[PDB]
């Protein structure tokens, strides 16, 4: 019915008013690409020569446009179309007259989309504003767009199977609109958390760490190499850190040739002690942290995810607000470039090595596992003597829940904690923690370790068989691994039932996943549609549609999100 | 005759049951196939349980 | 803050608590096209139309809907072309 | 379906030694005295012939298309 | 208005920069006579990049005050925001 | 400012391996050499196949690729043959390119094992490496392959089956002197084949002052050239791309200026 | 999977 | 022992049998993650292998067989009774899990060239065209020829020279896309002579015909199904994973040369990032590659069934060290492009890598001023019919947010469905407009000197036709 | 194409007149015939009537020549015997 | 009908959905291909 | 325009509408037989 | 008729009611790979809706141990409320009480 | 569909010149080589023999894009050297190594055979 069509979403309304399918859109894979720039695009020259973006034929670009002319649509770099003054379309493909060939002023030759040409470049789901970022476009020869792993994070998209829709504006005003509005380097800082959205990510955030430490000393035919994936290079060779016996540059040496302009900086790497800033050494650090970068040279410390990733006061945020968004695009790709190719030279890996530790750190697990289940049972002894007295507030079963659930997880942690103090400074898992490329200092504990209790619906398993979590158990056992602790770690291997245990942890983790999408979608489009119109006016008030005023300035003071900071008043806190 | 009835593969009412993989190779039919699917019209069709 | 603060103040603008819903978005007197792109769609087209209710084309959807310009950023203004200057400066082309 | 000529990591030629391997493997050699004794040495060569599965055979059952 | 009493920014917004660099680039891919001589730049984008940074681009921004009034600044009145 | 003088002693030399120790070189020089094995040593491979009649299982393409994988014989012949682009000819011809014929049909019951030997060559230098065999094919009673082939000259970097080597060996430093890999636990790892420590010692101690130098090479061939041949016309592959290289430069200097 | 107050 | 049960009435044959068909296939599924056994359940499902041995003689849409299939180096014991060893699915291959060029970075993976060369993940697409010879119509007939232009008033432009006299491409033909695999007439019927019936190849398949076959359907009419056959050599898009829930793409394809080499000449195949095993957590692969290079040494296919506790780490760690190998596994690596050795050793290790469903080619689209649809007359959707992607809802918002609006505008206006109507400015409602008689008249009013021109999206002027034909009028007035 | 272009400022919503119906209709007596075809493809007074709208993407409706792009379509009415409510 | 081409075949197109005179390539129509879109038991119903 | 049959493999010329019918063996599932133009197939 | 309407179609019915017909059962087995196949063939179907996301039907019970695959579900919006068996499960066919 | 030809990695296409000077207006006396067609293998040599020139002060090779195939070598002499020279020279001197290299490896297969 009538209703019925306009109604429902995929309706007249919605489904082809609000949005439509549109022309001058393509969509493939994604892969990764790191010696593209921020901006840059790779897109695969078939999609290029679908593509076409009209061009009016002025004195300036006649001869350029003949010749693309001339190519055809079977040449690359051709033209699918010539538009007359009159509006005729002479489409080249079919054979057209030598003389529909010739081109004059006023005309719109269709050419292929070319290196250079600005697109808009978007995954869906579109949560944010940085969802859709305008990319220049450059043809490389295969079949994926390939865009900078930097990128990735506002995107959110990995490289597994992803893919991305290509738009591409086909006036000059709306590609003015693109190029000054939503580029990739001017949309670096967001307004939702003052905080810049691209972070340095994956191996060059890991390799970064061990570029910069105190060790890394770099002889003279690095260095030439290093220099020569940098962009922005003045052409003089910094003076080596060590002149004598052999001329040794080192890492921070050339990271500071990275650094744009003059950039002051003091941040902390992830491992700083606590202790060490009261303390003496604290300016002469011991472990090599506690970043300074002063007139844009890192003078000490170690880059880490606290410096270079998506934080607030980050290195890259500091030369969003001070250089800018052209040369903090330029320090983005020159520390992908540079660390990558030191990379080649040091490497990473993950191995098996890395999971195992020493038999001491074994048996230290092993230890308090043991006493741990030996507090258990103590306290499922009081409890069955009813000497166990109710938390305030809570049942029995619930204190008891409590009581054992504490035991548990600080047997867990202090496993944990067991394991991460026998990892090496060689150990990888703790290469990739300690920068904050990826993992946690959980993931390393139940690696090593100990799996963890697992927990469904907030308690542990619960007795789905009568009395008992599986036919194997005895009825009425709460003990730690009849309700799911899981004891081995996962270079271990999980016994049977802790599997099975397992499997129900990861399965609430899956529906969660899958709920939370749905949930967060519908909360999203309803915001969105009750605030759509409200805009800061002429007047600088917040007003809609209806001119109503939301607020008399913007956020009470005026400014935009992206160009504050956080700072202290230092006049509150002290004392009279 | 009051109609036809759609017969599983290689269950007892089917052809190829009780044949040696020999004989299922000269029906052009694969030994290792599991059977269990039903052919209407054309296409291999699975009571999903 | 700027962004929780907007959303506290659009929902306690109007003196009631305007829910983020059909119901309370619908109520609030905007134009009917927008409304009508946000849930209800054809039970609040068929109210403005009884009622005779005149859309003002002030909003962002409805000028989305009917293929205009947007009143958003970049169509808030209007350019006009200046002849004074056009006639200065050397006009080389 | 067929053993692969030139195994795939280096390139050496395995597509000789496939009835040799199963020659051995009747002589009741051992498998890992096989690949030894028809000269595979890197772990990527016996991969090529330690894994090989050969279909060929079950497709030469059925008749041919034409005769 | 009148051209005393103006109350709106001095400063060019980002909006009125995007749109006022992308008329004047399509003006001038149609044969508009360009003020500010160009060094070898056949891109109209360019050229009106080069136009706005020397101030030279013919066009007057008019700011609709949300009371209905309107307020005409010529491109060259307003500061660039760069 | 000159070029280091190089030495060369060859430790084995059998018909499928060559090892030697390139001594008093760059590293640069040695992994470019290491390289061109790889892929720029020329060697006479099928790469056109017309296929007449293919009653096997495997499909003509697969057919196609398995036969473009058998090594040939190029030893002498590699030389004297021009590229297909070079030669003037259209298409093939006796100067750019070898013919290989197959005609195998299988009548009796028992399987056809469609082999390297089943191809013909017109020109005796370029056979299959037949002087086991390597199995194109395995054909049922009834079913028949018939086609046709020319091999062309090529090298590695077009296709891995201009590819002359098996596997090249290449190592430096045997006991890490100069540490180039930083062992994390020295002692778990293996010494080297060519290692000259003592088994208590696991690392030498570090050298300041050295570079790397004396190479160890560990060449092997599929039988397309000699692996004395390889070597040989990688080394004067090189020389020749060095010699290219020069000549263009020397135009675009004289050019310029 | 790891605890009561961590994630499944 | 310590007394917990005497009491046992029933006992488990083995607590392997606990995991499905799919799950069976894991190495080692008690060292992974829950998650990641989830995920590589199915992964496994759309694995490319030989699915059935009679595949040549069935002629079904849509099937991939691989070039080599391998059976696993490190298999389960309960994978003989799902039979995958008849059939397998994937190729072990030499992986070293290392940062080398930033390609393999995220899940992608770089691919060695010179093995893809050598039929490294090497597979067949086979599609199948089915088209019927129906005479049901009581006029029409939709005989099998070859159409030809001259003679049929309904014809393409796209080649027709492939078909055969019975209108049907004869097998070891290629066939590029917008090619005419079967070519259909129907007898048009003369109301006072033909309209092309022919079907075209899915655009981009570039195959050879494999098989053409005519018969006789349930419905006796005339059956023909085309078998078009493709090969497909990985590229630097297609979506290889393991069995251990990693998936990812190929980032680039490097040469022999140029991948780390170990001393011994051995290049990775396959090269994934170290970023992707820690989060994950799935030690099973490191396992898997460990009981692999034993494997392959030893020459005897590894044991990893989930519950063994005749298995560890360290006696697999053991037998290594035995074969002259690092205990760990790790390998000193040289750098393909400098020969220095790379400063961190490399974990290589052969390890089952499967071969996914999911390809580049099938999955790249690109549209430009292609065909409309008739109800709305907006882009088409889909691959199939060059359609547009869709310009969502939630892409409208981030652009309202950026304050694109004349992007907006031609994302949601000018690109999609321009058009142009005539309204009568007394009354909103439109009125009829002949441009070629040049007269403009609103019924209603009676009046021809008041109309406007207005330009809004086709789906408005639908949108306002329909609330028009609900009674609603939406009187659009200029002023 | 002689009419100027313009933007509209604003929509106003209405009960559409059923004399306002009458009038701006097409088709005039309504439509009398439930078959969509007479004379074999139109049918005049039938629900596919050629004024109404542009038929088989080549012809063109009597109102104004579309050729089944310029032409909008327009509207029909239908006399009730009896009145009915509009759900 | 190409205009300047009196009694010319137009040549169809899958592309864009147009009819384009071959010798001179003149669009002839812009997208009127659009999707350009049981009888015989029983009658009208 | 010559068939190749699937039971017995003997191939039988057809003329345009005629019936699918292999002479000799009866089968109606026949296959076109490999066209004479000849493709080049490179070995990579 | 009957039965191979039911069967193709996937509505469990006749073809004039299709109101108490249920969708979903006889899908057409998948050949990508024979463990897909064997997959296919060895699939349970929880009755619960998709669009519904209370996650209690399908949260992995204590009860399928050894009767249901526990890893082996699909990820997405029907996670939980597709099954596999397990190896050994085997489904009884039925008998007569007397 | 979109995958590049294999002969387009080794093979100038007609107009491609095999190299290209260009000269660096940063620093005095550096000229920027650019050599199309070429990889790794060629620019590793040519760079490491002009590290060993005492009056190089700069030398360095990339490849600006892996899917490409571009050569790009920036040398810097000390004044009273060119960079051209210095190109020419260690080409010069690589050819010299490899001819030596030849001659010492025909004599070690000679000695190696029958010895
Ligand atoms: C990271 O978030 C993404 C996005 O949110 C987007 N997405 C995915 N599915 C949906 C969906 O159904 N509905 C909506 N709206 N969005 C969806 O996908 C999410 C992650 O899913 P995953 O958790 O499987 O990603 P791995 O962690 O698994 O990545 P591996 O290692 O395989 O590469
Ligand atoms: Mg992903
Ligand atoms: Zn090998
Ligand atoms: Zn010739
Ligand atoms: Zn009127
Ligand atoms: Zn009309
Ligand atoms: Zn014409
Ligand atoms: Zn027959």
């Amino acid at each position: 019915s009538l209703k019925q069509r306009l109604k429902g979403k995929e309706g007249r309304v919605r489904g082809n008013l609000m949005g439509k399918r549109v022309d001058f859109s393509a969509r493939t894979v994604i892969t990764p690409d790191p010696n593209l720039s921020i901006d840059q695009v790779g897109v695969p020259r078939s999609i290029a020569a679908n593509m076409t973006f009209a061009e009016i034929v002025t004195p300036f670009n006649i001869d350029r446009l003949q010749e693309l002319v001339r190519r055809g649509n079977s040449q690359y770099p051709g033209a699918k179309y010539i538009i007359r003054d009159n509006g005729d379309r002479i489409d080249l493909r079919f054979h057209p007259k030598p003389s529909d060939l010739h081109l004059q002023t006023g005309y719109k030759v269709e050419r292929h989309m070319c290196d250079g040409d600005i697109v808009i470049f978007n995954r869906q789901p579109t949560l944010h504003k940085m969802s859709m970022m305008g990319h220049r476009v450059r043809i490389l020869p295969w079949s994926t767009f390939r865009l900078n792993l930097s990128v990735t994070t506002p995107y959110n998209a990995d490289f597994d199977g992803d893919e991305m829709n290509l738009h591409l504006p086909q006036s000059l005003e709306t590609r003015a609109e693109i190029q000054e509005l939503a580029m990739v380097p001017r949309m670096i800082v967001t307004p939702q958390s003052n905080r810049p959205v691209m972070g340095i990510v994956q191996d060059t955030l890991t390799a970064v760490r061990k570029f910069t430490k105190r060790d890394v000393f770099l002889e003279r035919g690095e260095v030439m190499n290093l220099l020569m994936f940098l962009s922005t290079w003045d052409g003089k060779v910094p003076q080596p850190a060590i002149l004598k016996p052999r001329p040794l540059w080192t890492g921070k040496q050339i990271f500071s040739l990275i650094i744009p302009g003059h950039i002051n900086c003091i941040r902390t790497h992830s491992t700083h002690p606590d202790d060490e800033d009261s303390g003496p050494y604290k300016h002469i650090s011991p472990g090599d942290t506690k970043v300074v970068v002063e007139n844009g040279e890192l003078i000490m410390g170690i880059l880490c995810k606290k410096s270079l990733g998506t934080s607030a006061g980050s290195l890259v945020h500091i030369s969003y607000l001070e250089m800018g968004h052209d040369i903090t695009r330029l320090f983005y790709s020159n520390i992908q470039t540079v660390i990558n190719n030191w990379l080649l030279i040091e490497g990473h890996t993950i191995g098996i090595g890395d999971s195992i530790a020493d038999s001491k750190t074994y048996q230290d697990i092993q230890n308090t596992i043991k006493k741990a289940k030996q507090d258990v049972i103590e306290v499922i002894e009081k409890a069955h003597n009813n000497e166990l007295e109710p938390t305030p507030g809570n049942t029995l079963r619930q204190t008891f829940e409590n009581q054992v659930n504490r035991i548990l997880n600080d047997a867990r942690d202090k496993t944990g904690s067991s394991a991460q103090k026998s990892l090496s400074e060689y150990n990888n898992f703790k290469s990739m923690v300690v920068s904050g490329a990826k993992g946690s200092k959980i993931n390393i504990s139940q690696v090593i370790a100990v799996v963890g209790q697992q927990n469904v619906e907030g308690k542990r398993i619960p007795f789905g068989f009568k009395h008992r979590t599986l036919p194997h158990f005895i009825k009425d056992d709460y003990g730690p691994e009849s309700r799911g602790f899981v004891e081995n770690s996962y270079l271990a291997g999980l016994t049977p039932t802790e599997f099975f245990f397992h499997a129900m942890g990861g399965r609430e983790g899956l529906i969660d996943t899958a709920v939370k999408t749905a949930e967060t979608g519908y909360i999203q489009r309803r915001l969105i549609k009750s605030m759509e119109s409200v805009m800061v006016k002429y007047d600088a008030t917040v007003r809609n549609s209806i001119n109503q005023v939301v607020q008399l300035r913007y956020g009470e003071d005026g400014l935009a999100g992206e160009s504050v900071e956080f700072q202290n008043l230092a006049t509150l806190k002290p004392s009279n | 005759f009051i109609g036809k009835i759609p017969i599983m593969l290689r269950s007892t009412y089917c052809l190829l049951n009780g044949l040696t993989d020999r004989d299922l190779c000269e029906l052009n039919e694969c030994p290792l196939d599991p059977g269990g699917y039903f052919i209407i019209n054309g296409s291999e069709k699975v009571l999903i349980a | 803050y700027r962004h929780l603060a907007l959303l506290c103040d659009t929902m306690t603008c109007r003196g009631h608590l305007m829910a983020i819903t059909r119901h309370g978005v619908n109520r609030q007197d905007t134009g009917p096209l927008m409304k009508c792109s946000f849930e209800e769609t054809v039970d609040v087209l068929m109210e403005a139309a009884a009622h005779g209710e005149s859309d003002p084309m002030k909003g962002v959807s409805e000028n989305i809907m009917l293929g205009q310009l947007a009143p958003a950023g970049t169509g808030c203004f209007d350019l006009l072309l200046d002849a004074e200057k056009c006639k200065y400066g050397m006009e080389i082309p | 379906m067929i053993i692969p000529v030139r195994c795939f990591t280096c390139g050496k030629i395995v597509g000789n030694k496939w009835e040799a391997y199963l020659g051995l493997l009747q002589a009741e050699y051992t498998e890992g005295d096989a690949l030894d004794a028809l000269g595979l040495k890197r772990y990527c060569c016996r991969r090529m012939l330690l894994a090989h599965v050969d279909l060929i055979e079950k497709l030469l059952n059925y008749a041919p298309l034409e005769k | 208005q009148a051209n005393q009493k103006r109350i709106t920014t001095p400063y060019m917004t980002k909006y009125e920069r995007a749109r006022v660099l992308g008329t004047r680039a399509l003006q001038i891919a149609m044969c508009a006579p360009v003020m500010v001589e160009l060094e070898g730049e056949t891109d109209p984008l360019l050229i009106a990049m080069k136009e706005l940074k020397a101030r030279k681009i013919p066009i007057i921004i008019r700011r609709y005050l949300p009371d209905g009034s309107y307020e005409d600044w010529g491109v060259d009145e307003l500061i660039i925001s760069d | 400012p000159y070029a280091n003088q190089p030495t060369v002693r060859i430790t084995e030399l059998t018909d499928e391996n060559v090892k030697f120790i390139i001594e008093n070189t760059d590293l640069a020089v040695a992994n470019s050499i290491r390289r061109v094995f790889i892929a720029e040593v020329p060697i006479i491979a099928i790469d056109w196949v017309q296929i007449d009649a293919n009653s096997s299982v495997l499909h003509d393409e697969f057919i196609a690729h398995r036969l473009g994988l058998i090594p040939l014989t190029s030893d002498d012949i590699v030389d004297k043959l021009q590229y297909s682009r070079d030669c003037t000819c259209e298409e093939f011809c006796p100067e750019c390119s070898v013919e290989f014929t197959l005609d195998v049909r299988c009548n009796e019951d028992q399987t056809r094992h469609v082999t390297s030997r089943d191809l013909i060559s017109n020109s005796p230098r370029v056979i299959p490496v037949t002087s086991d065999d390597i199995l194109i094919v395995k054909l049922r009673k009834g079913q028949e392959l018939r086609l046709r082939a020319y091999a062309k000259k090529g090298f590695g970097k077009e296709h891995a089956k201009w590819n002359p080597t098996a596997g090249v060996a290449f190592e430096y430093d045997p006991d890490n002197a100069l540490r180039h890999t930083v062992y994390p636990k020295p002692e778990e790892w293996p010494k080297s084949e060519y290692s000259e420590l003592d088994e208590d010692e696991s690392q030498a101690p570090y050298d300041p002052n050295g570079k790397p130098e004396r190479f160890y090479y560990n060449v092997e061939s599929c039988g397309s050239l000699r692996p004395e041949t390889i070597v040989l016309s990688a080394l004067s592959g090189l020389k020749k791309k060095l010699s290219d290289l020069q000549t263009q430069l020397s135009h675009e200097i004289q050019s310029d200026v | 999977i790891w605890g009561i107050g961590c994630n499944p | 022992e310590v007394a917990y049960c005497s009491t046992y009435t029933h006992c488990e044959i083995h607590p392997s049998m606990i995991l499905g068909v799919c799950a069976s296939i894991i190495p080692f599924p008690d060292h992974n993650q829950s998650p990641r056994n989830t995920y590589q359940s199915a992964m496994g499902k759309q694995a490319m292998g030989v699915y059935i041995t009679n595949f040549h003689v069935r002629m079904d849409t849509l099937a991939h067989v691989l070039y080599y299939p391998q059976k696993p180096l490190v298999t389960t014991r309960s994978m003989e009774y799902l039979r995958f060893r008849e059939l397998p699915a994937g190729i072990n291959s030499i992986v070293a899990i290392a940062s080398y060029t930033g390609y393999n970075q995220e899940d992608s993976v770089i691919m060695n060239r010179s093995a893809v060369d050598r039929g490294f993940f090497r597979s067949v697409f086979y599609r199948s065209y089915k088209e019927q010879e129906s005479k049901k119509g009581f006029d029409q007939e939709e005989v099998f020829e070859k159409p030809t232009r001259e003679t049929c008033q309904g014809m393409r432009h796209a080649i027709y020279d492939k078909l055969d006299d019975d209108g049907l491409i004869a097998p070891g033909v290629r066939v590029s896309g917008d090619d005419v695999i079967i070519g259909k007439t129907v007898t048009l019927p003369e109301n006072e002579t033909k309209r092309d019936c022919s079907t075209f190849l899915r655009t981009s398949e570039t195959g050879i015909v494999d098989q053409v076959m005519v018969t006789l359907n349930q419905e006796g009419y005339k059956f023909c199904k085309i078998r078009v056959r493709s090969v497909r050599i990985p590229q630097i898009g297609d979506k290889f994973a393991s069995r251990h829930g990693q998936k990812g793409t190929c980032g680039i394809q490097y040469r022999q040369e140029d991948m780390p080499f170990t001393c011994e000449g051995i290049t990775p195949d396959i090269i994934i990032n170290p970023h992707a095993i820690p989060s994950r957590m799935t030690i099973g692969h490191l396992i898997e590659c460990l009981q692999g290079k034993v494997s392959a040494n030893k020459g005897e296919i590894g044991d990893a069934t989930p519950f063994n506790d005749a298995v560890n780490v360290q006696k697999i760690s053991n037998l290594l060290s035995d074969y002259g190998y690092h205990l760990r596994g790790n390998e000193v690596l040289y750098n393909g492009f400098t020969g220095r050795k790379i400063t961190s050793q490399i974990f290589i290790g052969p390890t089952y890598y499967q071969r996914l469903k999911h390809m580049v080619d099938d999955k790249i689209h690109s549209r430009a001023r292609g065909p409309i649809q008739i109800l709305n007359r907006q882009p088409m959707e889909g691959r199939s019919r060059d359609g547009g992607l869709r310009f969502g809802e939630m892409e409208r918002d981030c652009q309202i947010a950026h304050g694109a609006a004349q992007f907006l505008r031609e994302r949601l206006f000018e690109a999609s469905d321009p058009y142009q109507v005539h309204v009568c400015n007394l009354c909103g409602i439109m009125a009829i407009a002949n441009t070629r008689t040049h007269t403009y008249e609103c019924r209603g009013c009676r009046n021809k000197t008041q109309i406007s021109l207005v330009r809004m999206p086709y789906a408005c002027k639908l949108l306002f036709q329909e609330l028009m034909s609900m009674s609603i009028a939406p009187r659009m007035m200029s002023v | 194409s002689a009419c100027p272009l313009r933007t509209i400022k604003r929509v106003q919503f209405g009960v559409l007149s059923p004399d306002e119906l009458k009038r701006m209709s097409v088709t005039e007596g309504g439509i009398k015939y439930p078959e969509t075809t007479e004379g074999g493809r139109p049918k005049l007074g039938g629900l596919m009537d050629p004024r109404q709208g542009v038929i088989e993407r080549t012809g063109r409706c009597q109102t104004c020549a579309g050729n089944m792009t310029e032409c909008p379509g327009h509207f029909g009415h239908i006399e009730l015997a009896k009145p009915v409510f509009h759900v | 009908t190409c205009p300047n081409h009196p009694d010319a075949i137009l040549v169809e197109d899958y592309r864009a959905g147009d009819m384009i005179c071959p010798e001179c390539g003149l669009v002839v129509g812009d997208r009127v291909i659009d999707v350009g879109s049981n009888p015989l038991l029983s009658d009208g119903d | 325009m010559i068939y190749i049959c699937g039971e017995c493999h003997t191939e039988n010329e057809i003329k345009s509408r005629d019936p699918i019918r292999c002479r000799e063996c009866g089968y109606r599932i026949m296959y076109k037989k490999r066209t004479k133009r000849l493709v080049v197939f490179d070995a990579r | 008729d009957g039965l191979k309407y039911s069967l193709a179609t996937g509505n469990w019915g006749d073809q004039k009611k299709a109101h108490q017909a249920r969708a979903g059962v006889s899908q057409v087995l998948n050949r990508l790979t024979f463990a897909s196949t064997l997959s296919h063939l060895r699939r349970l179907n929880s009755p619960i809706g998709r669009d519904g996301k209370l996650a209690k039907p399908r949260q992995l019970h204590n009860t399928l141990w050894g009767m249901v695959c526990p890893a082996e579900t699909p990820e997405g919006h029907a996670v939980g409320l597709v099954k596999n068996l397990a190896l050994m499960a085997y489904i009884s066919v039925g008998s007569q009480p007397s | 569909m979109n995958a590049p030809p294999a002969f387009e990695s080794f093979l100038l296409f007609e107009g491609e010149k095999k190299i290209t000077i260009n000269k660096d207006t940063k620093v005095p006396n550096a000229c920027l080589f650019t050599i199309n067609k070429e990889d790794h293998t060629l620019g590793n040599i040519i760079k490491s023999q002009l590290l060993k020139d005492p009056q190089v002060l700069f030398a360095g090779y990339k490849v600006p894009h892996p899917l490409e195939h571009k050569i790009i070598i920036r040398v810097q002499t000390t004044p009273d050297y060119s960079p051209q020279e210095a190109f020419t020279n260690a080409i010069t001197d690589l050819i010299s190594e490899l001819s030596l290299l030849e001659e010492r490896f025909r004599v070690a297969i000679k000695d190696k055979q029958e010895g």
